[PDB]
RNA sequence: CGAAGGUGUGCUGUGAGGCAUGCUGGAGGUAUCAGAAGUGCGAAUGCUGACAUAAGUAACGAUAAAGCGGGUGAAAAGCCCGCUCGCCGGAAGACCAAGGGUUCCUGUCCAACGUUAAUCGGGGCAGGGUGAGUCGACCCCUAAGGCGAGGCCGAAAGGCGU
RNA sequence: AGGACCGAACCGACUAAUGUUGAAAAAUUAGCGGAUGACUUGUGGCUGGGGGUGAAAGGCCAAUCAAACCGGGAGAUAGCU
RNA sequence: CCCGGCGAGGGGAGUGAAAAAGAACCUGAAACCGUGUACGUACAAGCAGUGGGAGCACGCUGCGUGUGACUGCGUACC
RNA sequence: GGUUAAGCGACUAAGCGUACACGGUGGAUGCCCUGGCAGUCAGAGGCGAUGAAGGACGUGCUAAUCUGCGAUAAGCGUCGG
């Protein structure tokens, strides 16, 4: 239920080495209005593969 | 007469820190585990003064052996014909010349051997 | 020419916010200013404030550089705990801590 | 086990999840164009196209299962009224879902789903 | 022209220790020989404060339920407006006594508090709001009981009682 | 008529599951007993610790009961840890 | 003056002997938590040290500081 | 020099260890005294129905608290400094 022992900094941080966050890999350049957005995702403005569908 | 305790009680605490440098854990970095860690430090090399001659003395006896069988001889022959013939060189020199100077390991080999027979 | 942007007692333990913080270490300011953007993480939104006005800093104090400039530095240190109570079963009372940090950026061309 | 089963239970029972599509779906059909949770509107697409499928023939048994799986005349009629004339020529595909990032609540991907051609 | 205190280094004695000097500190320290002790901590399931581990783990408090559009906003799942949906309806609705005391209404703010965010709030700040011959209290009457001039009783205190 | 019967409110607490760092220092759900009486309930009053009260279980007397709680004798005593 | 929400927080400028005295303010120890650099570590069994000891890195003119592959011995304190 | 075979074989660090440098937290140490403690030498040994000890409420250019004061309310008269 409990410890016996304290576990150490050093087992800390081997139970911490799969806690690495994955940065995005490559974002994609809009290529009407050249803005960088998530692949398969709308732009900020709405723009997506060229096309402007966004009420905004 | 109030005495406070944390000048001297700081002072004691990092002179057992000092000698617990290097030490894994809370071995180097806390106080109770560093005190009978370096206790348990100096137990060993009072220890270890004495068992260091011990060490050394059966690697120069391994050297003079392996030489001695290189030139023919077992190092309990080649020791009983050194002292027949009264050659008062000690193991460690016995060693360092095995190593560095083979012609003058021939030399006592025969030495040793002239003695015996 | 280093320039430094410090965030103290920022509401986040140092633990949350360092996973962004390992994302930008020695990184072209204008390629850490995308990872942040979009890294789905409160302490992103906290991390992307400190760089931000860390470029600001260089371009008003230091020369007006930022093409030039990286995340030479970047940590996050432990701050000041709040002490709460949460009441929990049969009478006893525990303690939470709500943490915070401090996170330091330090920006320079060189 | 899942295998080969369809549908998504949406942390919902079967009476909410009923009543949330027929909301959703005259949201849709109301105004062309609606922000929701990206499986959301995996499932809005099966609640909506077959109604406007249904909304192609116009007759008083059409409108009334229309009015069945919808309860509202407003939507009905705009269905059987714009919907019907202006998807008569396509075969399916009445929809479109464009992933629009992520709910600042609770971290949600998030998609927009539109009407193939709302020109609006 | 750098005291105590902190932190390193070097030397030094058999030991508790001593000495010197770099940095920090910014004002006191104190030889020698005597004198006096709240005079030496690693433990007492010791006392007090800080800080860890378990761990970014369990949990976020009734399984009545939510979806979308617009608005404000730095930011909206949660605030406002609207439409649909669902729940209670001898109650989860309305009103009193008791208890509480400003929680009431408006404007403003979001550090902390709210088991999340918060533009919202019973949160912070400011200003406003409680109008009686007829409602209630007070008031006049008394019940159980209390107190009780004289009085009876009891070491004192005090008990009982007209 | 009834210390009658079935059964809501109300008063209780027989069984089971849950929960046991609980939503809760005794509860929740499903069932369960009484339910015009030796009933239940509000407001106020009285009985005080070797005492009260008790359809009596050493039960209850402010989450404390084979002698309440607070303060004192008091740094009781401890051939024990 | 600049970043930011007309925020919190910060970077400058200025005061001051000192802001490494900025009000969470004299000094600022330890536990505890990090960033940087040097060595070591993913075929290796145990109170984690001690004796021996290569390599490596950095100072000095074959040593000094750091780490410590491999190896003998070695089951904490009260 | 070319191909093959055999033998040996440096450089990895997801993380971790040790050393050093610089930080965070934290609030010990040093220095300080408008607070205490124990006394000595002198006082005084009481206040109150002429209403006390102690309080509530109020009192300012005042929003609150402390101090003083009391509907003559951070105060009024007189005499000296």
């Amino acid at each position: 239920a409990v410890q016996q022992n304290k576990p150490t900094r050093s087992k800390r941080g081997m139970r911490r080495s799969h806690d690495a966050l994955t940065a995005v890999t490559s974002l994609s350049v809009d290529k009407t209005s050249g803005e960088k957005h998530l692949r398969h995702h709308i732009t900020a403005d709405g723009y997506y593969r060229g096309r402007k569908v966004i009420a905004k | 007469a109030r005495v406070k305790r944390g000048v001297i009680a700081r002072a004691r605490h990092k002179k057992i820190l000092k000698q617990a440098k290097g030490y894994y854990g809370a071995r180097s970095r806390v106080y109770r585990v560093a005190f009978q860690a370096v206790i348990k430090a100096g137990q060993y090399a009072y220890r270890d003064r004495r068992q260091r001659k011990r060490q050394f003395r059966q690697l120069w006896i391994a050297r003079i052996n392996a030489a001695a069988r290189q030139n023919g001889i077992s190092y309990s022959k080649f020791i009983n014909g050194l002292k027949k013939a009264s050659v008062e060189i000690d193991r460690k020199i016995l060693a360092d010349i095995a190593v560095f100077d083979k012609v003058a390991f021939t030399a006592l080999v025969e030495k040793a051997k002239a003695a015996l027979a | 020419m280093e320039t430094i942007a410090k965030h103290r007692h920022a509401r986040s333990s140092a633990q949350k916010v360092r996973l962004v913080a390992d994302l930008i270490r020695g990184k072209k300011v204008s390629q850490a200013l995308d990872i942040l953007t979009y890294t789905n993480k409160k302490a992103a939104v906290l991390v992307k404030k400190v760089l931000e006005s860390a470029i600001a800093n260089a371009e008003h104090n230091d020369g007006a550089d930022i093409d030039d400039l990286k995340v030479t530095k970047i940590f996050v240190d432990e701050g000041p705990s709040m002490k709460r109570i949460m009441p929990r079963a049969k009478g006893r009372a525990d303690r939470i801590l709500k943490r915070t940090s401090h996170i330091t950026v330090v920006v320079s061309d060189r | 086990m899942r295998h080969r089963k369809s549908g998504r239970q949406l942390n919902r029972n079967s009476s909410h999840r009923q009543a949330m599509f027929r909301n959703m779906a005259g949201s849709l059909v109301r105004h062309e164009i609606i922000k929701t949770t990206l499986p959301k509107a995996k499932e809005l697409r099966r609640v909506v196209e077959p109604l406007i499928t249904l909304a192609k023939t116009d007759s008083v048994a059409n409108r009334r299962l229309a009015f069945a799986r919808t309860r509202d005349n407003e939507i009905v009629a705009k269905l059987f009224n714009e919907l019907g004339p202006r998807f008569a020529s396509r075969a399916g595909g009445y929809t479109r879902i464009l992933k629009c990032g992520f709910r600042a609540g609770d971290n949600a991907p998030m998609a927009y789903i539109e009407l193939v051609d709302r020109s609006e």
